[PDB]
RNA sequence: GUCUACGGCCAUACCUAGGCGAAAACACCAGUUCCCGUCCGAUCACUGCAGUUAAGCGUCUGAGGGCCUCGUUAGUACUAUGGUUGGAGACAACAUGGGAAUCCGGGGUGCUGUAGGC
RNA sequence: UGACAUUGUCAGGUGGGGAGUUUGGCUGGGGCGGCACAUCUGUUAAAAGAUAACGCAGGUGUCCUAAGGGGGACUCAUCGAGAAUCUCGAGUAGAAUAAAAGGGUAAAAGUCCCCUUGAUUUUGAUUUUCAGUGUGAAUACAAACCAUGAAAGUGUGGCCUAUCGAUCCUUUGUUCCCUCGAAAUUUGAGGACAGAGGUGCCAGAAAAGUUACCACAGGGAUAACUGGCUUCAGCCAAGACGUUGCAUUCUUCGAUGUCGGCUCUUCCUAUCAUACCGAAUUCGGUAAGCGU
RNA sequence: CGAAACCACAGCCUGGGGAACGGGCCAGGCAAAAUCAGCGGGGAAAGAAGACCCUGUUGAGCUUGACUCUAGUUUGACAUU
RNA sequence: UCUGCCCAGUGCUCGAAUGUCAAAGUGAAGAAAUUCAACCAAGCGCGGGUAAACGGCAAG
RNA sequence: GUAGAGAUUCUGACGUGCAAAUCGAUCUUCAAAUUUGGGUAUAGGGGCGAAAGACUAAUCGAACCAUCUAGUAGCUGGUUCCUGCCGAAGUUUCCCUCAGGAUAGCAGAAACUCAGAUCAGUUUUAUGAGGUAAAGCGAAUGAUUAGAGGUACCUAUUCUCAAACUUUAAAUAUGUAAGACGCCCUUGUCGCUUAAUUGGACGUGGGCCAUCGAAUGAGAGUUUCUAGUGGGCCAUUUUUGGUAAGCAGAACUGGCGAUGCGGGAUGAACCGAACGUGAGGUUAAGGUGCCGGAAUGUACGCUCAUCAGACACCAGAAAAGGUGUUAGUUCGAACUAGCCCUGAAAAUGGAUGGCGCUUAAGCGUACUACCCAUACCUCACCGUCUGGGUUA
RNA sequence: UGAAAGUGAAUGCAGGUGGGAACGCCCUGGCGUGCACCAUCGACCGACCCGGAAGUUUGUCAAUGGAAGGGUUUGAGU
């Protein structure tokens, strides 16, 4: 799928409440913080005798992910998230069909 | 597994009962623009009836 | 095994009539539907927007909501051992007035009329429809209509 | 699979209409299925006997059962009163045609009956009606069949085809 | 009655050959300054009426193709209910009800609403 | 020998020597197959709806910044005619419309062109599968903001019918937001809200074999094993050709002793021999008495 | 002198139907006390909650490259120093 | 009386690229919890040997 | 080769034995890796093993004892008095679910309201919807027969078909309406809507007023909590997979499961009929020679069978035949129809239920009389429910 | 009521409409009146989405504060 790097769409910002130019970016999952409560609880439970104490997921089936667009408002830097359908080939701002 | 022989007999045991019909239905399911209008019209109608009763 | 799509097994139901394909008649959009009106649902295959389910094709119901280009129709659907109210938003392309309700309204107008002249004349008026009565006694004349005697025909070989 | 029967018209299939007035039908009396293989065998038997007795040019045999239903092979689904075979001949070959169809009854399952048709040959008109219309000129032969006058169509389009027709 | 504009049902209105059309209207038509668009004003856009009914258009004819109705097919095919009915079965008949389709033949070849023009 | 090593605690690695667990479900018994496990079109299906099989013929886990939205102009598949590809006659769609199949479509939903991001934000209300729970898909509105068009109007993705995902955790977006509870500041964390990461066994456990040494609770809901049921001769004339006849899982798994031989008995005739006739050592009829 | 196994009740056949091989049901053949010695056709004779097969979100012995760990073992670091 | 060929795989065994890397320590940033960077043994990767090792007929 | 030590064969005896491993005969070994007493050590995920998963006190693929422990159980078995009233389900959805649960339905109690209403497994009148049976191919598409014409075609024909083909299109099932929440007139409100009090929606105040707008019949509806069930099976008709099946899988209705009773000789679902205790009468299906209650009835016929025929489901049979016979149809002949016979061919003795039956006690048709169910009718009594009375 | 900090239920006779128990009244019905209950239309309280008036002091411009009004969404509310 081809998505233009810039689109004019409604901006839900407090100061905009209208259509504004948005830079489109693919949402990437950030690093996993070791200080998160789930990580802290997991570490304490995993420490000590008893083996592995939480399910480990081996049965991966889907080969594609839903792509999420993060829209940077040019005016007020407001960011909005849009999710599209699953696509094997994804690209941002490519050449137009001719 | 699966058959439909007894289900119709089981259905009519206590009849195919219709839902109760009430005089007024909910103004839900209606157009929001229409629904809010009818509030204002009904509010004025209530006021008009009360004033007419008071003055008569 | 089945496939349970919304338009499954609708090949002949949603098909346009023979030599009735093409542009939809314009009179459909010029009819006004009000709440309480009786309407017959008949899905038009040309307009794929606002289509009701294939259950509601051929069903008759009462309009409860009127929208910009659509109509809200109240249908009672059999679900197990009860009737459920089903509120279908169907575009006016798939909706037509029920001639039964018209005919009832004209009969109501006639009955009120007959009642008016009955009271004016001081007589009582018969307003309730009656099932077809048994045939009355009547004479049948044989003048120039002499009965012809018939006998069953013998068997013949005609393929 | 290919049907065992391929030829459905035998004898003088190119013959006209007026010279073969008599028509005799072998009709199934029972609702049954007839195999293509049995139809072929009866066709061979009927053709062999008719050629041996009356010759090749004294008859026209037409098999009206077509094995289109599939069961490995094909069978011809027949109903009560459905014609299986039809032989058109002269009036003298009535006994020969009846015997030919009677012998071929043994090749068919179920019950089959021999009926002499009241229609002229393979036409849809009775013998008396065909004779009257032939005399009046509304019937003109065309190969193995004949074209009949009809009210529809242009007057010139029917007059050129039927020149001697005497319209009232 | 005829014509135009806007329509309703959307072939009784369609397709084809031939013969007519007085008035007005309509159309064909002349031109490319401009508004406008194309390879090309041929289409579309604009200005006008010098000729024309050749065509469009209206109408008539054809046992025309088609289409629409009425009858024939036909109480036929089929089907709901019934029998300790027939028949080895296939299937069939009967009793009480409903009841088509093609072929074929007769008739028909648009009607009509509002606003106007002749 | 010697401040090494040996011991002590922790950190890598190694560790079937040993430990505890597991080793899908459906299924004409199970196993091997296949997915009928989530799903769409035409059928099975018997003219409302609903309706099964490891029934049948096919699909789906995608593709697309246009193949999405609006407006304008245009007509397609073919066939005939004739010029060193374009020209006009016909042309009811016989072409195209992303992908399976069906439905839908002609001044268009088709092919080009121009402008576009309604594939956006926020509600509730409906429809389908349904328990009228969830998920998914869809319909008609409403409050904004816009695209487009002269305008009416149309647009909340693909002309319609499929193309998908909970709790927990993690992660991102959002608020001049709430809390860290003796009081503050700054980091950090925990919330609310909207998404995503993924569970295809698709209402979503973290899971290799083997037993002929084998063990339990059961099962005739379920196999082997026994019972039942089910699968040569006569017609036609050239004896060919035809034609008509003579797996299932119901019982038993708190047990019906499992092949052959030996022994012994009896019945059937579809007759090997014997008896009796009949047809040219060869073939039939009556015939199961006796033998084999 | 003196047990036991076994025992619903029982004890002649043929056919029918029936959970598809009846001692009982239905229709027949029939039918005379009490017994002794043999006998192995039947009682689908006894013995035992099939030991084969399958089911169970029941086990177990064995295996390995299953899942999660482990005695031991190798190496590092600190301490003893 | 003979015990053939094969180190490809797996197993075992003795030498190396600097490829890895935990705990400690080291270096910088911070007000700190800490965050980055470098380094580290063994085990493995890489190279040699070995079949009267498991085995196969890399070898046929 | 004996004592001693073993334990090959008879697969001998015995096999509720002398014996929870013995007895007989035969057989192996018998101066050493020999046989053995006592002392002594090794103990249960351990010992010990010239190796059989052998042995470790009749216990060994993990001994024995007591505990945790009344371990757990979607599996098996049992679950104790009477009568009265009501009375199922084997189906939907989800589940590592398929021998089980949750869920909706069926079902029971307890209530509450409503009322000549608000309704119906029905018809009628009015009006929708559908693409199955049939029908069609000289209509599209697809398959197919045969000539004739006009030049492999084209034209008019013609033979024959369709589950995924179709112009057309039933029967049966199917949606709704058939009014007082009605009708007519007047009139008010609104921020919606319109060019506009114009509409729209809800109203006001009046007016017509149970023949109140089809037939028939019934009183009606809703809440609450909970049990059992979540293996089904048979028949009619329609039908799928299958060579077939007392086969597998569906659709509508009725039955069985849960249900006796009369008839089918007998049988879970076939035919009749559904059941409190009795008396009388009359019937259904089926029957009346005897068994067996009831005509060895009436009328007209057919049939002679060397193993006839005898009543649906049903206990099974075919083509073709006959110097069988009784009739019919058409030109002596060919036929067409009934009955009988042939085709027809198994195993304990044996089944129209048995006996028997031949101008039938067989077969077809008509006609009376008769027999009897727990069914119907009148009556008595028992119980339940329902309604009307009861301060003397 | 909200996750919390926190806020915290009368325009009205504690509100209209329809059906209603019981009673009254009038000549079988009619008129008034409406308990309980459900259909329903609105008001109030809280959360959410807006909206920023007083007041408070502390940064006055700001900080803090949050009334009026707007949703026709939400709660196991009045």
């Amino acid at each position: 799928v081809n998505i233009p790097k810039t689109r004019k769409t409604y901006c839900p910002g407090k100061n905009c409440r209208k259509h504004t130019v948005h830079r489109v970016t693919q949402y990437k999952k950030g690093p996993d913080s070791k200080l998160a409560q789930g990580k802290r609880r997991y570490d304490r439970k995993q420490s000590g005798f008893g083996g592995q104490t939480k399910p480990v997921f081996h049965k991966k089936a889907k080969v594609t992910k839903k792509v999420v667009l993060r829209l940077e408002c040019v005016s007020c830097k407001y960011k909005n998230q849009l999710v599209l359908k699953r696509c094997k080939h994804f690209e941002l701002g490519g050449e137009k069909k001719t | 597994n699966h058959t439909n022989h007894n289900q119709n007999k089981k259905a009519h045991r206590n009849g195919i009962k219709r839902p109760q019909k009430h005089r007024y239905d909910s103004l839900k399911y209606r157009d929001a623009k229409f629904r809010r209008n009818q509030k204002f019209a009904n509010r004025g109608t209530v006021e008009a009836i009360r004033q007419a009763k008071a003055s008569a | 095994p089945h496939s349970y799509g919304i338009r499954a097994r609708t090949r002949y139901t949603f098909q346009r009539g023979f030599r009735e394909h093409g542009q939809i008649r314009l009179s459909t959009y010029l009819k006004t539907y009000k709440v309480g009106d009786i309407v017959d649902i008949k899905v038009n295959g040309a307009v794929q927007k606002g289509m009701p389910h294939k259950y509601y094709h051929g069903k008759t119901g009462v309009v409860y909501n009127v929208t910009q280009s659509s109509v809200g129709v109240l249908i009672y659907k059999v679900v197990g051992n009860r009737y459920m109210e089903k509120r279908v938003n169907v575009r006016i392309e798939h909706v037509k007035h029920s001639k039964c309700r018209q005919d009832f309204l004209d009969r109501v107008k006639a009955n009120e009329a007959k009642r008016k002249e009955a009271k004016a004349q001081g007589k009582t008026v018969q307003l309730r429809r009656q099932p077809a009565p048994p045939a009355k006694a009547h004479f049948v004349s044989t003048e120039n209509n002499e009965p012809v005697t018939l006998h069953p025909v013998a068997y013949d070989t005609t393929i | 699979p290919d049907s065992k029967i391929r030829i459905f018209d035998l004898g003088r299939k190119r013959a006209g209409v007026d010279e073969f007035p008599l028509c005799i039908h072998l009709v199934s009396n029972e609702y049954e299925q007839i195999t293509s293989e049995a139809l072929e065998a009866a066709r061979i038997c009927a053709n062999k006997y008719l050629v041996k007795i009356g010759g090749k040019d004294s008859f026209h045999l037409r098999v009206r059962a077509h094995p289109f239903h599939v069961v490995n092979g094909l069978v011809a689904r027949v109903n009560i009163g459905q014609i299986l075979m039809s032989v058109r001949t002269k009036d003298s070959s009535r006994a020969t045609a009846i015997e030919a169809l009677r012998r071929c009854q043994y090749k068919f399952p179920g019950q089959q009956r021999i009926i002499v048709s009241k229609k002229w040959g393979f036409s849809q008109y009775a013998r008396d009606e065909y004779i009257e219309k032939r005399s009046r000129g509304e019937i003109i032969p065309d190969g193995c069949y004949a074209k009949f006058l009809n009210k529809r169509g242009s007057l010139q389009e029917k007059l050129d085809l039927f020149p001697e027709a005497s319209f009232n």
